């Protein structure tokens, strides 16, 4: 009688992509 | 503790604590309320049937089936300008033909769904 | 056939029943069953007296191609085990008395 | 004889036994009582016809001008001997059967239905003016169905 | 038998159901009369 | 192991309505035999310990009567019959019993004539009963959500042999024994005279009223 939902924006990108945000 | 993720129930939302270590000698804490979404165990299907005074025994029977569209831990994907359904409550017909019922009056037309045995 | 359905199926008809028999049976203190244009498939697993004051009913026994015509003011006793089909073409209302063995 | 079309009438004209059939095996007093009055289906059809007429009247009120609602007339061709006609229709690439339930206006209590709807619409407007919603538990025709079912259950 | 009439109907309903719900798990089942009962108390 | 109790009135106190010879033979030769046969049957069975009402309802078995039904039902009906007759009986009831008799029968004369007709028309051995309609059936959809307080009324029923209203979950209130052994030594086949004498000299309205109140209490305790 209880469920949960964590909001996490998951992105999958190729190895040839360019990442504008640091880890 | 060293556990990666610790969930703390509320003393209004469940508090989930996860430990992330960017480096070996550094770590921090993240706190996020998750959903606290409770489904109505019953839907007032008295937009379904008028709840007549007398109801006979029927071989057919309807049940309110609680469904969960996404599995435990399975990711949910949502496209822009389109929401995500997470429950999708369903009714199960257990015990059958089906045909339209159309009543008309001076050209006024309305169809009904008849599900009988 | 030659024999009318009432004799074949043993249905008592007391058309234009006098007030004396009505007050003897206590019809005025019976319940009222109402119906409009409908069709009731019923099997009389018990005797039943019926008095019709308003409405008309055409009774068709199971398999019969003929009917027994009952008007208002008639006292009818439907026998046990009768498998008929009740038909109504107008608003209808009747007084009843289900009867067990012996009794009346 | 040629007039003998029912075996039961034949076997009752003489003294012959009834035609046997398989024993159902279910006792007649252990079965549950029946409370579905056969007239409710006609009541349901009349109820939905009245509701659709009221909704059309609210949608397009100008038609019913200069004529009393109680003095409505049927179209030239409305037959009372073909009140149910079987048919078939296509829906989502499926030829699901459809039954057309013909209905006149003489057998409908239009004034009572209109007054009852105005009671709801007036109270819905009051609820709307109060920033609230009102849901009707049941209408007059539903009460009629309930009382007819009470009569049938009393019979049972 | 996989070509039996019941098997044809059995798989047809699963395809009918799968397009409705999908791969999710049945949380629980409740009677219809229970749906009539509980929410009336709530409202 | 049941026992036979004596009637609560002297055997010579019912004259001229019921002769002492008839009373003693009916009690110690019919009721005694029924009770002793029932006790013989119930030796070592499951029936031991249960009250007589439970005995009758168990032995009825929803129609396919067990062999012990006859003796137990006859004993219960005879116990009921003795409690319904007193030397100072007859006349008319009063209070809620009379208002219920008026509601269900119009007038007292109507009720007594209907009861006499039923007692006379009971073909063969049997009983005629007046009972309170507080029955519940063993089927679902047998509950009325809107009781009108009239469905629990007083009705007249006739039963053959040892049948009693409690099998239909009814509450017996008054009985007259239409078995010929009850009155043959006194009235022979003059059943109408016996019924008239019973109604006008032996009907104990106090016991009937107490049973009506007990039936009301049972209905009330079943309400909640
Ligand atoms: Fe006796």
């Amino acid at each position: 009688d209880r469920f949960f939902f964590i909001p996490e924006e998951v992105h999958i990108l190729p190895e040839s992509s360019a990442i504008m945000v640091e880890n | 503790s060293r556990h990666s993720g610790i969930l703390i129930p509320p003393g209004k939302n469940w508090i989930y604590v996860q430990r992330i270590t960017p480096t070996k000698k550094k770590f921090f804490v993240l706190v996020r309320p998750v959903a606290t979404y409770e489904i109505a165990d019953s839907i007032n299907l008295a937009t379904l049937f008028p709840k007549d005074l007398f109801r006979e025994k029927d071989n057919i029977q309807l049940r309110v089936f609680n469904y969960i569209l996404y599995g435990n831990g399975k990711p949910t994907r949502g496209i822009s300008d389109t929401s995500i359904q997470l429950v999708r409550t369903c009714l199960v017909l257990n015990w059958v033909r089906a045909f339209f019922v159309e009543v008309n009056t001076k050209g006024l037309i309305r169809d009904f769904i008849r599900i009988g045995l | 056939m030659q024999t009318p359905l009432e004799e074949l199926y043993n249905v008592k008809v007391e058309r234009k029943v006098s007030q004396r028999r009505l007050e003897e049976l206590g019809v005025s203190r019976w319940s009222v069953w109402k119906t409009g244009k409908c069709k009731l498939p019923w099997d009389w697993q018990v005797d039943q007296l019926v008095y019709i004051e308003e409405g008309e009913v055409r009774v068709v026994p199971e398999g019969s191609k003929r009917f027994m015509q009952f008007l208002a003011g008639d006292l009818v006793r439907y026998p046990k085990w009768l498998e008929a089909d009740l038909f109504f073409n107008a608003p209808y209302s009747e007084r009843y008395c289900f009867k067990a063995y012996a009794d009346d | 004889r040629d007039g003998d079309t029912n075996p039961d009438e034949i076997r009752r004209d003489c003294g012959r036994p009834p035609e046997p059939r398989k024993d159902p095996g279910s006792k007649p007093e252990e079965e549950g009582l029946l409370s579905d009055h056969p007239y409710v289906d006609k009541l349901w059809q009349l109820h939905v016809a009245e509701q659709m007429i009221l909704d059309d009247y609210e949608a397009n009120p100008e038609k019913y001008k200069g004529k009393k609602l109680s003095e409505l007339s049927d179209d030239e061709g409305f037959d009372e001997r073909k009140e149910i006609e079987h048919g078939e229709a296509y829906y989502k690439k499926t030829k699901l059967p459809k039954v057309i339930l013909k209905t006149s206006v003489k057998e409908l209590d239009l004034e009572a239905a209109l007054i009852e709807r105005k009671y709801h619409n007036k109270l819905m407007m009051e609820a709307k003016a109060r920033g609230e919603g009102y849901k009707i538990e049941k209408l007059r025709r539903n009460i009629e169905m309930d009382e007819y079912d009470s009569l049938h259950w009393r019979r049972s | 038998p996989k070509n039996s009439e019941i098997s044809k109907q059995e798989r047809m309903k699963d395809a009918h159901n799968k397009s409705i719900v999908g791969k999710g798990n049945v949380w629980y089942d409740m009677s219809y009369d229970d749906a009539i009962k509980q929410t009336i108390e709530r409202r | 192991g049941f026992e036979l109790k004596p009637p609560p009135y002297p055997l010579d106190a019912l004259e001229p309505h019921m002769s002492r010879e008839t009373l003693d033979y009916h009690w110690g030769k019919h009721h005694k035999t029924y009770v002793e046969n029932l006790n013989k049957q119930i030796v070592g069975t499951d029936l031991d310990g249960l009250s007589l009402e439970e005995v009758v309802l168990l032995s009825y078995n929803r129609g396919n009567m067990l062999p012990a039904f006859n003796n137990a039902a006859q004993a219960w009906n005879h116990e009921f019959f003795w409690e319904s007759i007193q030397p100072g009986g007859g006349g008319k009831p009063s209070g809620d019993l009379l208002r219920l008799i008026e509601r269900d029968f119009g007038s007292f004369s109507d009720f007594v004539e209907r009861f006499k007709a039923a007692a006379a028309s009971n073909f063969g051995s049997g009983w005629t009963w007046l009972a309170y309609k507080a029955n519940r059936l063993d089927v679902a959809n047998a509950v009325n959500p809107l009781p009108k307080e009239e469905d629990k009324k007083l009705v007249i029923v006739k039963t053959p042999n040892a049948v009693n209203p409690l099998v239909w979950d009814y509450s017996p209130l008054l009985t007259i024994d239409t078995w010929e052994h009850a009155y043959y030594l006194d009235f022979e086949n003059r059943r109408i005279e016996y019924i008239n004498t019973f109604m006008e000299k032996l009907v104990s309205w106090e016991t009937v009223s107490t049973r009506l109140e007990s039936a009301m209490a049972r209905a009330a305790q079943r309400e909640q």
